[PDB]
C-alpha cells in the first residue's frame, strides 16, 4: 500500500513562460518497472529532473507534491535531499560522452560514488568489483583510463555502475541507450534488467518509443506536451490503444538496366598515432561492389564504425577512392571526372545530409537557400526562378508563405523538408539519402519517409538510402546491403533478409530491433 | 634577495664642457676650472674652510710686505719626470702676464712691479720679462710688489699662479689637449679612450708621484659633461651619479623629502646686487644717493629668499659674502639696509625735494639662465611701496646684455653678481669700488674709500687688516654705491655610497676626500 | 606525454631561430651604414666607429655575423654598457630586485583575481557580479603609466603614506605599491576570464551527474568546477607574464627602482641602442622559455590534448 | 526574418553599454576631425610670461610651463592619437583577416606556413619589438608609427580568424555547396566570410584601443611621435617633473587619453557579447 514515488500534480515552470510540465501522475510499486513515453519537448526528462531536484537554471516546482515512502521530497533543502540522493534514489544520464568528468580517471569517478567507505582501501578495490559486476571486458585495466579512451557503450556501463553504487531503491534511468547503436543498446538493457532482479530496484525509465517500452517495462505512461495522455498495462496499450494519440503513435512505429555499377571500391587511411616513424594504416572500406537498377531503392545498413559514410562520399564524387571504379550511367566515371563533366554530373546526383540543424547556411532565407542550385547552373532568367521555386516549395508540404524566413525560426522537420526541396531543384536523376531521417521525432520521421516514397513513385527517382538500423527500412527499401568493419556481409532482397537470413551477423542484427522475440 | 644598480668604482661628479684649452692662465669659468685644480699644485693650498698652507713652497719671507723671498721644496716632479724648480714658476708667470699672448687671467699679475711695462702698450715692450721676479738659484727666487700688500701671500694658491713644465712653453698649442701637472690627480689616458671625450666625459686617476696636503682618498674621478641640470638630477636619483653639486630649481622644495639626509648645504662666496649706473638721469649727487638708500629700504629680502629661492640664498648683511674668513655678521652700523617702510617712505619724501620723478624705471637683465621670478618679485615689491613705477626689460643674449653695460653705463638699471676668486674680503671690495679699477659700473668715486682700502692693505698682521676692512666697509653704508640683495647658498646631494662630502668655501664639493665604498 | 614533449619542443626551435634572426635583421639590414645608428647620442669619431666593428664584425656576409652574434649572446657576452661595465654583470646584479617586484605583482594578480572571480562566478546575476565586471572593464582602460602617475600623486604627494622614490631601499613594504600598480592590469583580465569560465562551467552535465550521487557541495564545487575552470587561467597567466615583461619598464622608470626595468628605461630614454638590443634579446629568450614551460604544464593538466 | 546584419542592428540598439560607447566614439571622431571648431586659440604659441596660471575664463584648463594653454593642446593630440590607432587597426584587420581565412579554409601547406610565421611573430611582444625597431629610425613621422604597429599587431587577429573559419569549414552547408559545383574559392567567399566575419570584427575593435594605448606609452618614452606634433604622452613627458611638487597639470592630457581607450574597450565588449558570446569562457 502507498507505493514509492507518487508524483501526483507536478507543475514545473521554466521561468515565467508557461508550465513546461502540467499536471502529471505516476506511482512506482517498489518492485515494478514503469516507462514513460513521448516525443521530444513533451516534458518527460524534465519530470525526471524535477523529482531529483536537478532542474536547470530556470525551472521550479509550482504545484503538486512528490512523496517517497511517505516523506515529501519537494523540499529542495539540500540537507535532507542529501540523505536520499544516491543512498535511496539512483540516476543514469542520457549522453554517454559528456557525462563523466573528462579529466578524472573513471576508476576514480566510480570510487567516490560509494563514499561510505574506508576512503582509501575498500574504495579502490570495491570500485573494480562494481565495474566487474557492470560488464566491462576487463575492469582492472579500464579503471585506469580517462573517459575519452572508452567506447561509447563502455561509458554507459560505467555510468550504470556509478548509478547502482549505494544500492538505491529506485533507479531513474533517463533515456540511457539512445546515443548507442543497436546490438549494443540491446546488450546494455539486457544487463540492466538483470542487475535489477538481483537487487529489487524499481527502475522508472524514460524512453521515446512504444515498441521498446512495451517489451522492457511493466506499466506505460504516455505524455503529450506535459500532460498524462494514457496510463495502464503494457500489452493492453500496444494491442488496443484507446486515446487517438496513442493509436497514431502505434500506427507510425516500425513493426511492418543498371545506372551505377561499383566494382571493388577500397579506401585506406595512412593513420598517425604518435611516434612519427610509426604510421599504421586503417582500411576503412574494401571489396565493396554492387549494382543499382533504375527506379528502385538500395539500402546500406551498418553500425557506427562500419564505413558507410565514406562509401557515400566516395560514390557522390566528394572523395577520391584508392581502387576500383564507380562508373555511372555508362560514361560518367566518378573516379576521374573531366572538366565539363563536373557540372554535367552534379545535376544528376544529389545528396541529402544527416542532420538538418547544421546544413542550411544560417544567413540564407529559405528562398535564397532553395534557389542556390538554380543559380549556380545558369537556369531561369530572374522571375522564372521565382516561378520554379514557388512550384518546388509545393511538392513538399511547406506552406507558400515560408519563403523569406530564416533557418533559425524553422521547425525540426521543416528544415529537412527544405533540404529535400533544395536537393530536388534541378531534376536530379538520383538522390543519396545519407542517414537523412535519423535525428527527427518518430511522427515527422514517418511523415517525411512517406513523402520520399511518394516522390519516388511520381518522379522515377532512385535511392541509395543509408541507415544505421534495420527496422525503418522494411517499408521503403527494395534491396539491402549489410556492412561490417568495411566488408560486405550479405546482399539480397528484403524478404531474403527479413525472413531467412544467412549470416550470423544479420540475424543478431534483426532480433535486436524492439520485436517480440 | 638582494639587488643593486652596479656602478663603476671611481666617482661620477657632474661637470660641464670647459670652453677653452686646459691651461692655468687661460680659463675663467668655474665649469672648466674645477677640472684644472686637480691636475696641478701651487706654492700654497686652501683647505675647505679657506685657510692657506704651504704645499710646494718651503719658506715665504717678507719683513716689509713689499719684497717676498720664496724658497721651494726640492723633491717634486711632474707626471713626465721633469724636475719642478723656480724656473717653472718664473717662466709661467712671465708668459701669462704678457699682453702679446693675449692671455685671459693676465690681470691677476697686476701687482708685480713689472706689469705696467708688459701690458700697457707696445712701445717699451722690447723687454717681455717683469723686473720684479728674480731668481737666486733653481730653488728660490724673489718677488717685489708695488705697494705693501699683506693679501699677496693668500693668492699664491689661486689657479692662475700654477707651475708649467718645460715641454709646454714651446708647444703650448698642444698643452690644451694633454696637460701635465704635479697635482693630486692626473688624466687617465688609457688605450680604451682619449681620456677627454669632447662633450662626453673626462677621467682622472690619482698621481702616484704626489706628496702634499690634498692626498686623494678615492680611486679617481669621472666628470660627466651634463646640461639641463634636471637631467643630472634624474641621473642621480636613478643610481647613475654620485655628487650632484647643485639641486635644480625645479626640485629644491622636495629634495630633502626624496633624498633623506643624503643632501647638505653651506654658504658660498658669491653675492648679488642691483645698481643704477650713475650716468642715468635723476641719480647723481645727493638726490641719487638718497634714492638708492630708499631702494635699499624698500626691498624685503627674507620674503624673497623664502618665496622664490626656498632657502638657497641668504639676506645680505654687508657687501662681502658669508664664507669669507673673518666675516662680521652683526656689524655695528649694519642697519642701513633693511625693510623699514617707515624709513623708506620718509626718505623718499625727504629726497624728492630735488625732483619728484623722471619717468620709467627699468631693470635690464640677461634672460636665458633664469631671473624672471626674483626680478619680477623685486620689481613689484619696489613698486607700489614707495610710489614708483618700476618694471623689467630683459635682453635675451648674454653677449648682448654684457655689451649693453660695457657700453659704459647707458641706462636701464641692472643686476650684478661678483663671484670671488680666492678667499679674502678685499678681493670683493677693491675690484668693485675703486676710482678706476675696471668694474666700477656705478661711477662711484671716493679718494677717502681708496685711502681706507690702502691703509687696510698696509697692515702688519691679518686680523688688523680684517678690522680695517670692516671700518672701510662701514664707510660704504653712507653712500650705497650698489644695493646688495643676498649671498649664495649651495646644495650638494650624494647618492648612497660616497660618504664624506663637504661644501668647501665656493660651493664646490671637496673632491679630494670623497671616499667611495 | 613523452611523445608530446618531443613535439612541443620540435615546434620551438624554428620559433627561437626566427625571432633571433628577425631582431638581428631589423638592425643591420636597413639603414645602409648601421654604425651610424649604434652610436646613440655621443659624437662619432674613428676611435668609436672601430670599437664596435671588432665586436660586431660588420665586414663579412650576414650569415657568419648572425651566427657569431648568437654564439656571443649564448657564451655570456652581451656587450659593454655605457659606464664601461659589461652588460652581463649589470643584469646579474639587477635581476634580484625585478624578481622581487614581479613576485608581488603576480601574487596579487593570482590570489585576488582567482578569489574574486570564483566568488563572482559561483553566483551570477548578482550585484557583486555586476560591480566586479564593470570595475574590471574600467581598470583595463587605464594605461600602466597613467595609473602609475595617479597612484604616485595620490598616495605619495598629497598624503605621504607611500614612498615616491624607491631608491635602492627596496624592502617589500616599500615595493608593495608599485607591484599593485604593475599588476592591476592583469588582475582585471584574470578576474573577468575566470568569472566567465566558472559561470559557463558550473552548468555542465558532469556537474549535475556528480551532484546527483550524494557528493557534498564544497567537494562538488572544488573538484568538478575548480579544476576544469582553472586550467585556462594558468594558460593566460603564462601569456600575460609575457606581456608584463614590458609593462614593468614604465613602472620602474617613474618610481626610480634600480631594477632591470630601470636599466632598460635609462637606456631607452637616453638613446643607448647597443645596450638595448642585448637586453631585449635576453628578455625574448626568457619569454620563450616560460612559454614552453607553461605549455608543458597545460599538457600535464588537461589529458585530452596529451593524446601523444 | 531579417539579414543577420539588420536583426542585430535592432538587438544592440537597446543596450546601454552600446549606446554610451556609440555616443563617446562619435564625439571623439568629431573632435579628431574638426578641432578648429571647439577652440580659437593656437596650440603652439608660447607666451612666456603667463607660465603656470590657473583655470580662468580665458584659459579653461590653465596654462602649462611655457605658456601653452592646455585646453588647446588637448585637442590636436586627440587628432594624432585617433588617426594612428584607426589606421593601424584598419591595416591589421585587412591583412590578418585575409591570411587567417586563407590558412583556415584551405589547409595543407598553407596552414603550415601561416602558423609557423604566426608563431614566430607571436614571440616578440608588441611594446618591446616596437621599442627595438624605433631606435634605428631617424625619419619618425606618423606613417612609420602606423607601419611599426601594424607589422607586429596581426598575429592575434590571424589566429582568431583562422579559428573561426576552421570551425565553419566543419559544417554541412560548405559541403552541400560543393556538392553542386562552386569551386573552392566562390564557396569560400559566399559561405565562409559572412558566417565568420563577426569574431574578427570584435577582436579588431579591441585591438584598436590596444594600439592607441601602445602608441601613447611609446610616445611617452620618447621613441614615439616627434615633438613637432602635439600629442598626449609627450605632453605628459614634460609635465612629470612638476607632478612630484603637487601640480596636477599632467592629468589634463592623461584624463582625456584614459577616456577614449575606455570608449573603445566598452564598445569592443558589447560587440563581443553580441556577435561572439560563446568564446568568453576560454579566450579573453
Amino acid at each position: 500500500a502507498a507505493p514509492l514515488l507518487s508524483v501526483e500534480g507536478l507543475e514545473v515552470t521554466f521561468g515565467t513562460d508557461a508550465p513546461a510540465v502540467c499536471g502529471v501522475d505516476l506511482a512506482v510499486r517498489s518492485g515494478q518497472t514503469v516507462a514513460v513515453v513521448g516525443e521530444s519537448g513533451s516534458g518527460k526528462s524534465t519530470t525526471a529532473a524535477a523529482i531529483l531536484g536537478l532542474l536547470p537554471a530556470g525551472g521550479r516546482i509550482t504545484a503538486g507534491r512528490v512523496v517517497f515512502d511517505g516523506r515529501d521530497i519537494t523540499g529542495a533543502d539540500a540537507k535532507r535531499l542529501r540523505s536520499i540522493r544516491g543512498r535511496e534514489i539512483g540516476y543514469v544520464p542520457q549522453d554517454p560522452m559528456t557525462n563523466l568528468n573528462p579529466v578524472w580517471k573513471v576508476g576514480f569517478q566510480v570510487t567516490e560514488a560509494l563514499r561510505a567507505n574506508t576512503d582509501g582501501r575498500a574504495a579502490r578495490r570495491r570500485a573494480v568489483e562494481l565495474l566487474a559486476e557492470a560488464g566491462l571486458p576487463d575492469p582492472a585495466k579500464q579503471a585506469g583510463r580517462y573517459p575519452h579512451q572508452l567506447s561509447g557503450g563502455m561509458c554507459q556501463r560505467a555510468l550504470i555502475a556509478i548509478g547502482l553504487a549505494g544500492r538505491p531503491r529506485l533507479l531513474i534511468a533517463d533515456e540511457p541507450t539512445s546515443a548507442l547503436d543497436v546490438t549494443v543498446q540491446r546488450q546494455v538493457l539486457d544487463h540492466l534488467q538483470g542487475l535489477t532482479d538481483e537487487l529489487g530496484t524499481a527502475l522508472l525509465l524514460i524512453t521515446h518509443d512504444l515498441a521498446l517500452a512495451a517489451q522492457r517495462a511493466e506499466a506505460v505512461v504516455v505524455v503529450r506536451r506535459g500532460v498524462v495522455v494514457e496510463s495502464g498495462a503494457a500489452q493492453s496499450i500496444l494491442q488496443s490503444p484507446q486515446h487517438e494519440y496513442t493509436r497514431r503513435l502505434v500506427a507510425a512505429a516500425p513493426s511492418l538496366g543498371d545506372i551505377l555499377v561499383v566494382s571493388e571500391l577500397t579506401k585506406i587511411y595512412r593513420e598517425s598515432r604518435g611516434a612519427p616513424w610509426r604510421r599504421v594504416e586503417s582500411r576503412a572500406v574494401d571489396g565493396v561492389s554492387f549494382r543499382l537498377p533504375r527506379a528502385s531503392t538500395l539500402a546500406i545498413v551498418g553500425e557506427s564504425g562500419s564505413g558507410k559514410s565514406t562509401l557515400a562520399r566516395m560514390v557522390l564524387g566528394l572523395l577520391q577512392p584508392t581502387s576500383g571504379t564507380v562508373v555511372f550511367d555508362g560514361t560518367y566515371d566518378v573516379g576521374a571526372l573531366a572538366r565539363d563533366q563536373v557540372l554535367a554530373f552534379r545535376r544528376r546526383v544529389q545528396p541529402v545530409f544527416q542532420n538538418p540543424y547544421s546544413s542550411l547556411d544560417p544567413m540564407y532565407s529559405v528562398f535564397r537557400a532553395i534557389e542556390e542550385p538554380l543559380r549556380v547552373h545558369h537556369v531561369g532568367d530572374r522571375r522564372q526562378r521565382q516561378r520554379a521555386v514557388r512550384e518546388l516549395v509545393d511538392q513538399v508540404a511547406l506552406p507558400s508563405s515560408i519563403l523569406g524566413r530564416r533557418p533559425r525560426e524553422l521547425s525540426g522537420g521543416q528544415r529537412q523538408r527544405v533540404a529535400i526541396a533544395r536537393a530536388l531543384a534541378l531534376r536530379p536523376e538520383v538522390l543519396v539519402c545519407d542517414e537523412a531521417v535519423s535525428a527527427l521525432d518518430v511522427l515527422v520521421q514517418a511523415q517525411i519517409l512517406d513523402l520520399l516514397a511518394d516522390l519516388q513513385a511520381d518522379l522515377g527517382l532512385t535511392y541509395l538510402f543509408i541507415s544505421h538500423d534495420l527496422a525503418v527500412i522494411r517499408q521503403i527499401a527494395d534491396d539491402v546491403l549489410v556492412m561490417r568493419a568495411g566488408r560486405v556481409v550479405e546482399h539480397a532482397s528484403t524478404e531474403e533478409v527479413f525472413s531467412r537470413p544467412r549470416h550470423e551477423y544479420t540475424r543478431q542484427l534483426l532480433q535486436a530491433i524492439p520485436g517480440a522475440p | 634577495c638582494g639587488g643593486g644598480v652596479l656602478s663603476p668604482d671611481v666617482v661620477l661628479v657632474n661637470g660641464g664642457e670647459p670652453p677653452n684649452p686646459l691651461i692655468p692662465t687661460g680659463t675663467n669659468d668655474s665649469n672648466g676650472g674645477r677640472i684644472i685644480d686637480r691636475l696641478f699644485a701651487g706654492l700654497m693650498s686652501y683647505d675647505a674652510v679657506g685657510k692657506p698652507s704651504l704645499e710646494v713652497a718651503q719658506s715665504i719671507e717678507s719683513a716689509d710686505n713689499v719684497n717676498y723671498r720664496i724658497t721651494v721644496k726640492p723633491g717634486w716632479k711632474f707626471t713626465d719626470g721633469s724636475p719642478v724648480t723656480a724656473h717653472s714658476f718664473v717662466d709661467a708667470w712671465n708668459y701669462g702676464a704678457l699682453s702679446t699672448n693675449a692671455q685671459l687671467q693676465q690681470h691677476f699679475f697686476s701687482p708685480i712691479e713689472g706689469f705696467d711695462d708688459v701690458a700697457g702698450a707696445p712701445g717699451d715692450k722690447s723687454r717681455t720679462t717683469m723686473s720684479g721676479l728674480r731668481v737666486v738659484n733653481d730653488l728660490e727666487f724673489t718677488v717685489r710688489l708695488k705697494a705693501p700688500t699683506i693679501d699677496f701671500t693668500l693668492r699664491l694658491g689661486h689657479s692662475s699662479f700654477y707651475p708649467l713644465p718645460d715641454s709646454a712653453f714651446r708647444d703650448m698649442a698642444a698643452f690644451g689637449r694633454n696637460p701635465i701637472g704635479n697635482g693630486p690627480y692626473k688624466l687617465a689616458d688609457g688605450p680604451a679612450g682619449p681620456a677627454w671625450e669632447h662633450n662626453v666625459r673626462i677621467d682622472l686617476v690619482p698621481n702616484p708621484d704626489y706628496h702634499g696636503n690634498r692626498k686623494p682618498r678615492n680611486k679617481g674621478l669621472r666628470f660627466e659633461f651634463y646640461a639641463n641640470l634636471d637631467t643630472a638630477y634624474a641621473d642621480l636619483l636613478s643610481g647613475n651619479l654620485d655628487v650632484l653639486d647643485t639641486i635644480p630649481p625645479s626640485a629644491l622644495t622636495v629634495y630633502q623629502r626624496d633624498l633623506g639626509d643624503h643632501a647638505t648645504s653651506g654658504p658660498a662666496a658669491i653675492n648679488q646686487t642691483l645698481d643704477t649706473p650713475l650716468r642715468l638721469p635723476h641719480f647723481g649727487g645727493e638726490e641719487g644717493r638718497l634714492r638708492r638708500l630708499a631702494l635699499s629700504a624698500a626691498i624685503n629680502r627674507p620674503q624673497i629668499c623664502q618665496q622664490i629661492f626656498a632657502g638657497t640664498r641668504s639676506p645680505a648683511r654687508d657687501f662681502t659674502a658669508r664664507s669669507l674668513p673673518g666675516f662680521d655678521p652683526n656689524l655695528p652700523g649694519n642697519e642701513v639696509l633693511d625693510y623699514d617702510p617707515q624709513r623708506a617712505r620718509r626718505l623718499w619724501a625727504q629726497a624728492d625735494a630735488i625732483s619728484p620723478w623722471s619717468g620709467r624705471y627699468a631693470i635690464a637683465y640677461n634672460a636665458d639662465a633664469g631671473h624672471r621670478d626674483w626680478v619680477d618679485a623685486v620689481a613689484n615689491s619696489i613698486k607700489n611701496v614707495l610710489g614708483i613705477d618700476a618694471v623689467a626689460a630683459p635682453q635675451p643674449t648674454f653677449a648682448g646684455f654684457r655689451t649693453q653695460i660695457t657700453n659704459r653705463a647707458i641706462d636701464s638699471a641692472f643686476r650684478a653678481g661678483w663671484r670671488g676668486d680666492y678667499p679674502s674680503m678685499i678681493e670683493f671690495l677693491a675690484p668693485l669700488f675703486t676710482a678706476g679699477a675696471g668694474s666700477n659700473d656705478v661711477g662711484y668715486i671716493n679718494p677717502e674709500f681708496d685711502a681706507a682700502l690702502a691703509a687696510a692693505e698696509a697692515a702688519p698682521t691679518l686680523t688688523e687688516s680684517h678690522e680695517l676692512v670692516n671700518d672701510a666697509q662701514r664707510i660704504l653704508f653712507h653712500d650705497m654705491p650698489v644695493v646688495p640683495l643676498w649671498d649664495y647658498i649651495s646644495v650638494v646631494g650624494w647618492s648612497s655610497q660616497v660618504s664624506n662630502v663637504t661644501v668647501t668655501w665656493n660651493g664646490l664639493p671637496d673632491y679630494e676626500n670623497i671616499v667611495k665604498a | 606525454m613523452g611523445w608530446y614533449v618531443a613535439r612541443r619542443v620540435a615546434v620551438m626551435v624554428p620559433v627561437f631561430l626566427g625571432a633571433t634572426l628577425l631582431i638581428y635583421g631589423m638592425v643591420f639590414l636597413l639603414p645602409g651604414d648601421p654604425v651610424a645608428a649604434l652610436a646613440g647620442d655621443r659624437p662619432l669619431t674613428p676611435a668609436v666607429a672601430a670599437q664596435l666593428r671588432s665586436h660586431y664584425h660588420l665586414d663579412d656576409p650576414f650569415l657568419v655575423q648572425y651566427l657569431r652574434y648568437l654564439g656571443g649572446i649564448l657564451h655570456g657576452d652581451l656587450g659593454r654598457a655605457y659606464s664601461g661595465l659589461p652588460v652581463s654583470a649589470v643584469l646579474a646584479h639587477a635581476f634580484p630586485v625585478t624578481i622581487r617586484l614581479a613576485l608581488i605583482a603576480l601574487a596579487v594578480e593570482a590570489v585576488l583575481g582567482i578569489g574574486f572571480g570564483v566568488i563572482a562566478g559561483l553566483r551570477q546575476g548578482g550585484i557583486f557580479d555586476s560591480a566586479v565586471l564593470v570595475t574590471g572593464l574600467v581598470i583595463i582602460a587605464i594605461p600602466i603609466f597613467v595609473l602609475g602617475f595617479l597612484a604616485q600623486f595620490l598616495f605619495g604627494v598629497q598624503l605621504e603614506i607611500a614612498p615616491v622614490t624607491v631608491g635602492e631601499r627596496a624592502s617589500v613594504g616599500r615595493l608593495l605599491l608599485p607591484g599593485i600598480v604593475l599588476g592591476a592590469m592583469s588582475f582585471a583580465y584574470v578576474v573577468r576570464l575566470t568569472r566567465s569560465a566558472v559561470a559557463a562551467n558550473a552548468h555542465a552535465d558532469y556537474v549535475r551527474t556528480a551532484t546527483a550521487k550524494g557528493l557534498s557541495r564544497p567537494r562538488v564545487v572544488t573538484v568538478h568546477i575548480l579544476r576544469n575552470s582553472l586550467i585556462p587561467v594558468v594558460t593566460f597567466l603564462g601569456a600575460d607574464l609575457g606581456a608584463l615583461m614590458g609593462g614593468a619598464i614604465v613602472t620602474e622608470g617613474i618610481f626610480n627602482i634600480h631594477g632591470v626595468g630601470g636599466v632598460l628605461y635609462q637606456a631607452v630614454t637616453r638613446q643607448e641602442t647597443p645596450t638595448v638590443v642585448s637586453i631585449v634579446t635576453v628578455l625574448v629568450l626568457i619569454y620563450l622559455i616560460t612559454n614552453l614551460l607553461v605549455d608543458l604544464l597545460y599538457a600535464a593538466l588537461d589529458p585530452r590534448i596529451r593524446y601523444g | 526574418h531579417t539579414g543577420f546584419w539588420l536583426d542585430a542592428w535592432r538587438g544592440l540598439r537597446r543596450r546601454p553599454k552600446f549606446v554610451i560607447a556609440a555616443a563617446l566614439i562619435l564625439l571623439i571622431l568629431v573632435v579628431a576631425a574638426f578641432p578648429s571648431l571647439f577652440t580659437a586659440a593656437d596650440p603652439t604659441y608660447a607666451d612666456p610670461s603667463q607660465s603656470m596660471l590657473a583655470p580662468s575664463a580665458a584659459h579653461w584648463f590653465g596654462t602649462d610651463l611655457q605658456g601653452h594653454d592646455i585646453y588647446s593642446r588637448t585637442v590636436y593630440g586627440a587628432r594624432a592619437s585617433v588617426t594612428v590607432g584607426l589606421g593601424a587597426t584598419l591595416a591589421v584587420f585587412v591583412v590578418g583577416g585575409a591570411l587567417g581565412a586563407l590558412a583556415g579554409f584551405y589547409g595543407s601547406w598553407i596552414d603550415a606556413v601561416v602558423s609557423r610565421v604566426t608563431d614566430v611573430f607571436l614571440g616578440l611582444p608588441l611594446l618591446l619589438a616596437a621599442i627595438v625597431l624605433m631606435q634605428v629610425m631617424h625619419h619618425r613621422t606618423v606613417w612609420t608609427v602606423i607601419a611599426i604597429l601594424a607589422l607586429f599587431g596581426w598575429p592575434q587577429v590571424a589566429r582568431i580568424a583562422r579559428g573561426a573559419v576552421l570551425e565553419v569549414r566543419a559544417s554541412d552547408y560548405v559541403l552541400a555547396a560543393k556538392a553542386l559545383g562552386l569551386n573552392r574559392f566562390q564557396i569560400l567567399l559566399r559561405h565562409a566570410l559572412p558566417n565568420a566575419v563577426g569574431p574578427v570584427i570584435a577582436v579588431a575593435t579591441v585591438a584598436l584601443g590596444i594600439f592607441i594605448v601602445t602608441e601613447a606609452t611609446l610616445s611617452y618614452l620618447g621613441v614615439g611621435l616627434p615633438t613637432s606634433v602635439v600629442s598626449w604622452g609627450g605632453d605628459i613627458n614634460v609635465a612629470q617633473t612638476r607632478l612630484r611638487s603637487g601640480s596636477p597639470i599632467l592629468f589634463y592630457p592623461a584624463g582625456a587619453l584614459a577616456i577614449t581607450v575606455l570608449a573603445f574597450m566598452m564598445m569592443g565588449d558589447a560587440l563581443r557579447d553580441a556577435l561572439d558570446p560563446a568564446s568568453r569562457a576560454w579566450r579573453a
